[PDB]
């Protein structure tokens, strides 16, 4: 999965 | 010369992704995400993110169905493009993706032809067995999400696999990739 918090937060 | 992107769905998928990534470094790859956020000094465009300087262009492209997944954080857009996934497909690398099944339907509408493997839990008890670490709380949410997701998206899976242990699930996942990669 994208190993960046920013991206994960964005998809949430 | 061309390798199909892979999306594993159902419980234990993330670990199947990790172990396949961890077992054949040469065969599997990762796509590069997009961001409208200004790039940092030690960030590298084309490696950390394709940095869109024109945020308006990325909003319009999302509306043109060129992203399989998208969201907004600190007023900035982030997404995985249709084209960035194919860019991994052209290197001969299988693109391992953590995306929804709608995202899968969108890679198919591209005609990209991805390998969508769904892991079906046999039972709530099977959830607790195939899954290395989890509580009984989390297992129900996982079992209930897997059952709805198959009833909704069966027509888009390349395969459905089962097992009483994860190693059995993991082996069949590789069997699917092995049959459909030629």
């Amino acid at each position: 999965r994208i190993r960046r918090d920013e991206y994960l937060k964005a998809i949430q | 010369h061309y390798a199909r992107p892979i999306i594993i769905l159902g419980p234990t998928k993330d670990r199947a992704n990790d172990d396949l990534l961890s077992e054949f470094p040469d065969k599997f790859g990762s796509c590069v995400p997009h961001t409208t956020r200004p790039k940092r000094e030690y960030e590298i465009d084309g490696r950390d993110y394709h940095f869109v300087s024109s945020r308006e262009k990325m909003e319009k492209d999302i509306q043109a169905h060129k992203f399989i997944e998208a969201g907004q954080y600190n007023s900035h857009l982030y997404g995985t493009s249709v084209q960035s996934v194919r860019e991994v497909a052209e290197q001969g690398k299988h693109c391992i993706l953590d995306v929804s099944a709608n995202a899968v339907r969108r890679l198919q509408a591209a005609h990209l032809h991805p390998i969508a493997i769904f892991i079906r839990p046999r039972s709530l008890e099977n959830v607790l067995e195939i899954n290395k670490r989890i509580t009984e709380e989390q297992a129900r949410k996982a079992f209930d999400r897997a059952t709805k997701l198959e009833q909704e998206f069966t027509e888009c899976f390349s395969a459905i696999v089962e097992g009483d242990s994860f190693e059995e699930i993991y082996h069949k996942v590789k069997r699917v990739i092995e049959d459909l990669s030629g």
